[PDB]
């Protein structure tokens, strides 16, 4: 008995400046009764539009919205930096109200490659006086996102020890930052002298390594 | 006044458990509104999960949660409240306070939400250890020294990290949490900031673990 809103698709890329379309659909018929709410990670859900057409307040006027009956529809006229998110709409008819799985706006991003910045950060005097040592590379904005990180300790290639994150994309210029920790304990950390961070990707011609040598 | 709602007491709470999440209402007179609670789950879209009138003489429930859970408010306190029994996996959660725009089950003002990690596994409550990421010769290039914050084997999520109380955000990257083997989280903040900057600015990063209680600020020197 309960309405089912659905949306279609889960994702999409576009590009800044692009009109965007995106669809919620209802498993029964249900005028126009259906909310839009915009959701960034972290950060409080916002509502966007109500009755299907009526902005809220603040709203910027390139987003609208249109539909009756089971099809509704959300369309940004100039996509925006700020735009790149995720959008769920609601249905307030009848009984639980419920919420579509949300659409998520990702950029296609036609940027320039960009070559990572990598720095090197080894394991502070605190946490080497507890027993373990984490050292941390940082590939700092960077495009495409496919970046190959290898730790290599006096040269002998690591595996099994380090873990590694991306951030999301940069709404404002498409690049990607990633940090790797290596962390070892501070006994296996004493018995090596060079740290070295390996880094591939495409904006560079060859690896490029950093890296420095054990309390120097 | 601005209109804020800020949701508290998430965390680890084992299955058949009890929690009880608070919601801070400032900025509107809060007894005139009606108020709902609405999660976010893991791999599920956002759910309503209970209502209460304005008066607190009505609430409802979803069937899900009925007769486990119970809502209630302070309108002096201006406080919304969930109470939690008899949690359960599928409970694992963000968990929203919304307030109702005009009665009509839509929200115009939410909170962040707290989140609720109901786990039966073996990791327990733990606050992170904060490292600095020192700037050095080694962090430097083109006039500018990047430096962080190292926010180690925590348990569960999540944490939250701002620079400077929140006045420094150009440049910070935030990365997320990494599951290490130990099933503990890690994760890292960095920010860029010019190197002619580090002789004569103070950079601090604030770590928040609420799940534990645990609050690190971090003064992080070359
Ligand atoms: C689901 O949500 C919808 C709303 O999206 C609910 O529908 C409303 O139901 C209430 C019942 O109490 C209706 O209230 C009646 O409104 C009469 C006046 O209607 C006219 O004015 C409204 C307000 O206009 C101002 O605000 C709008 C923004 O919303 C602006 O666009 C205008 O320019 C004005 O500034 C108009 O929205 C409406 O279309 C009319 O022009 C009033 O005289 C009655 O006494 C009564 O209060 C309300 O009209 C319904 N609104 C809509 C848009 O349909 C529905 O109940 C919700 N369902 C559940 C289950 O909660
Ligand atoms: C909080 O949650 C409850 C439960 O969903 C909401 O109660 C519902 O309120 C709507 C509108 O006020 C009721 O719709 C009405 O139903 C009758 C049929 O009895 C219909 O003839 C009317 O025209 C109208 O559609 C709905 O019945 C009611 N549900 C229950 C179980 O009572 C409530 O609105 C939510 N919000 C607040 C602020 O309380």
């Amino acid at each position: 008995g309960d309405i089912e809103m659905t949306q279609s698709p889960s994702s999409l890329s576009a590009s800044i400046g692009d009109r965007l379309t995106i669809t919620c659909r209802a498993s029964q018929a249900i005028r126009e009764s259906v909310q839009w709410y915009q959701q960034k990670p972290g950060k409080a859900p916002k509502l966007l539009m109500f009755s299907t057409s009526i902005l809220e307040s603040g709203v910027p006027s390139r987003f609208s919205g249109s539909g009756f009956g089971t099809h509704f529809t959300l369309t940004i006229s100039s996509l925006q930096p700020e735009d790149f998110a995720t959008y769920s709409c609601q249905q307030n008819y009848s009984g639980p109200f419920t919420f579509g799985p949300g659409t998520k706006v990702e950029m296609r991003a036609a940027a320039t490659v960009a070559a990572p910045s990598v720095f090197i950060f080894p394991p502070s005097d605190e946490q080497l006086k507890s027993g373990t040592a984490s050292v941390v590379c940082l590939l700092n904005n960077f495009y495409p996102r496919e970046a190959k990180v290898q730790w290599k300790v006096d040269n002998a290639l690591q595996s099994g020890n380090s873990q590694e994150s991306v951030t999301e994309q940069d709404s404002k210029d498409s690049t990607y930052s990633l940090s790797s920790t290596l962390t070892l304990s501070k006994a296996d950390y004493e018995k090596h002298k060079v740290y070295a961070c390996e880094v591939t990707h495409q904006g560079l011609s060859s690896p490029v390594t950093k890296s420095f040598n054990r309390g120097e | 006044g601005e209109v804020q709602l800020v949701e508290s007491g998430g965390g680890l709470v084992q299955p058949g458990g009890s929690l009880r999440l608070s919601c801070a209402a400032s900025g509107f007179t809060f007894s005139s509104y009606s108020m709902t609670w609405v999660r976010q789950a893991p791999g599920k879209g956002l759910e309503w999960v209970s209502n209460i009138s304005s008066s607190s003489n009505t609430a409802f429930y979803a069937d899900s949660v009925k007769g486990r859970f119970t809502i209630s408010r302070d309108n002096v306190k201006n406080s919304l409240y969930l109470q939690m029994h008899s949690l359960r996996d599928e409970d694992t959660a963000v968990y929203f306070c919304a307030r109702d725009r005009n009665g009509y089950n839509f929200f115009d003002y939410w909170g962040q939400g707290t989140l609720v990690t109901v786990s039966s596994g073996t990791a327990s409550t733990k606050g992170p250890s904060v490292f600095p990421l020192a700037p050095s010769s080694k962090s430097t290039s083109g006039g500018t020294a990047a430096l962080g914050c190292l926010v180690k084997d925590y348990f569960p999520e999540p944490v939250t990290v701002s620079w400077n109380s929140g006045a420094l955000t150009s440049g910070v990257h935030t990365f997320p949490a990494v599951l290490q083997s130990s099933g503990l989280y890690s994760l890292s903040s960095v920010v860029t900031v010019p190197s002619s900057s580090l002789g004569t600015q103070t950079y601090i990063c604030n770590v928040n673990h609420k799940p534990s209680n645990t609050k690190v600020d971090k003064k992080v020197e070359p």
